């Protein structure tokens, strides 16, 4: 179910349960356009930041 | 009697999906409103039994289907001109602050904005503009820039004077903001505390004068999902139907 | 019971009213000194399923609104009907009459005859407030930038004047009460109107032989009213297969 | 059995429903009609047991048992809005504006008032209602009349043939009512007063709360379709929903007398 969610602190939750990368589950920054790769890397932008 | 229960959750389920997609087709003329999917989840399941080459031998029923929530996709929707001099269109992110009668306050998105007798800017509807902006009499023109900073001009005036500036709020997660009515939204623990900035720095959105955000419905999307959520429905009652028909044979014999 | 078919009903209400809206400026297009209407829509209540630090909760609409309409009370054009008593307002403002029961209305159509007392009135019998009188024997009749208006007459060179036009103006035009024959009348929200001579204190000036036409643009209502009738339409298949679902339920 | 009894008052308060929609739906046409709604009301409760006692260390449900009845229609109320005017160009109709109601002398002796605005004039030169009741304030226009002005106010003038100046030949004064919904309605678009509707009172056009006069044009009723059609569907859902529960209650009947 890649129906993923985004918490208040920025944590990838989905249905609750953070989801699990390697080294560490999961953490995103606080309010960045979250993008996913095609292989699974997930690139983030500050918004306003260039 | 399990099967009249599970068909009686996938019944629900189908009606409030259709309910969801009747308020999209609803407000699809509604300034800056956003489009609501639902999401559904799975029960518990029962495990029965515990499980050369054979079947695993093994049961696990399952209970049926509950709407998990309604998530909002706080997307950019299309620009309308209507030529007002008091109508302001969020590009990006953002969201204008109004305080609420009782006290607290509240956040909203669409810029429609009138002036009350005492002069205050206020939204349509009454609610005043938290930041307070005044715009004086005999104002012979108002100018609300790609900043935060409003102006008016005068007569015999060189140059405008500045009667205030628009910032606006941000949040971390704004998909948590829990929508009480009348196009506004209150913060809640899902979302982070609001940030207020001066529009165009630290993430927030642009102000363009004269245009409305229009909503950003997809009117086809909504049709294909309402001819599912038909042929769904007459799926799941063909089951209370089956059901029906062997409790009734049961009892006969 | 059936919770789909109430939000498509004021879903059909809201297009209705658009529609109505769209049609009464496209009805009045050829008067003069009309604005134009747009109405706002919201969204009902939302009613909220409970659950036994969640992304987000359950919530479920209920319809759409229309809270409000508002007209855009920017400067029209002007068109030249050659006539000698007609005035049309560069700016804001809003002449005062006298309604027949007393009271005072404010309106921007310039378009004022004489009646046969000789005083100035508007096109329906009512009198402008400052109550210019001009006497019988009038050669012409000149009306300035300010609100002055003299009267020429025979064997006299110099002009004489008889009135002074003092418009009024709101802190809030929006908020003024509409009724008929192009009136308005003040509310609570339109602050207490204030007196002042053309020209002054942010009022407009005063062209005479001019009239100010509609600000409706046409080219705008047209695509409206294709959104509003493919908006009503698909509210409309809405209630159909609402319809058509419950009537499958309901012969199990 | 009370099962039968309670569907029977559902179907019914349903049939009713949908009588009101098609009387709203049939006289579209008519001139200064205000469409009605019904309003129902749940009839009384049997409390076969009170509850006990509960919320002491335990969160049992609480054992109350409280049957209900049914559903009567309570009210049927009318809104006096506004209609929309059409041209008809005829001098003798009056379109009314605000609030109002031109009263009219029912043939018995007593009198009723009524909107729409669509008169004629019989023999004698009074001015009559279609259907001749004659308008109580008796405006008689006389013979020879190049034609007959009505202003936005109540008065009723008629140039002659010489005269330049209009000679005034009446007041077309209307009535008011403290509660307008309450007036009891009867054939021919008329209503006459009630206890629940305060005594009327008369009064000149434009005063007192009293509405405007509008020459040639007549009010249209204030009725919407789009509230009908979705009401007479809501309404044959649930007509076909009560039958389904008639339908069960008469199986399991059969079934228990079948033993």
């Amino acid at each position: 179910n890649g129906n993923i969610q985004v918490g208040p602190t920025g944590q990838l939750t989905i249905q609750g349960h953070p989801v699990i990368g390697e080294g560490g589950p999961i953490t995103v920054p606080e309010g960045s356009e979250i993008t996913i790769a095609a292989d699974g890397t997930i690139s983030a932008l500050n918004p306003g930041d260039p | 009697i399990s099967s009249l229960w599970i068909a009686k959750t996938g019944l629900d389920a189908q009606q409030t999906n259709m309910d969801v997609i009747a308020n999209n087709l609803a407000n699809v003329s509604t300034n800056g409103f956003k489009r609501q999917r639902a999401v559904f989840e799975d029960l518990l399941y029962q495990t029965i039994r515990q499980p050369q080459t054979t079947l695993p031998s093994g049961l696990q029923i399952g209970t049926g289907v509950r709407p998990v929530a309604t998530e909002r996709l706080h997307s950019q929707g299309n620009l309308s001109q209507t030529n007002n001099s008091k109508d302001v269109a969020i590009k990006g992110q953002g969201f204008f602050q109004v305080m609420l009668p009782d006290g607290t306050s509240a956040y909203t998105r669409d810029g429609s904005f009138q002036v009350d007798q005492n002069g205050q800017l206020v939204t349509a509807g009454g609610f005043q503009v938290q930041p307070a902006i005044t715009i004086p009499a005999n104002a012979l023109s108002i100018t609300i820039g790609r900043d935060g900073v409003v102006s008016v001009t005068q007569q015999g005036q060189a140059a405008p004077v500045q009667v205030g500036q628009l910032n606006l709020t941000t949040f971390m997660n704004d998909t948590g903001l829990e929508s009480i009515g009348e196009n506004l939204y209150i913060e809640t623990q899902s979302s982070g505390a609001p940030n207020e900035s001066t529009p165009g720095l630290n993430g927030a959105g642009l102000l363009y004068q004269g245009y409305v955000e229009t909503s950003n419905v997809n009117v086809a999307e909504e049709l294909v999902n309402m001819i599912q959520v038909q042929r769904a429905y007459e799926i799941n009652s063909k089951a209370v139907s089956t059901t029906d028909q062997m409790l009734q044979k049961l009892t006969q014999l």
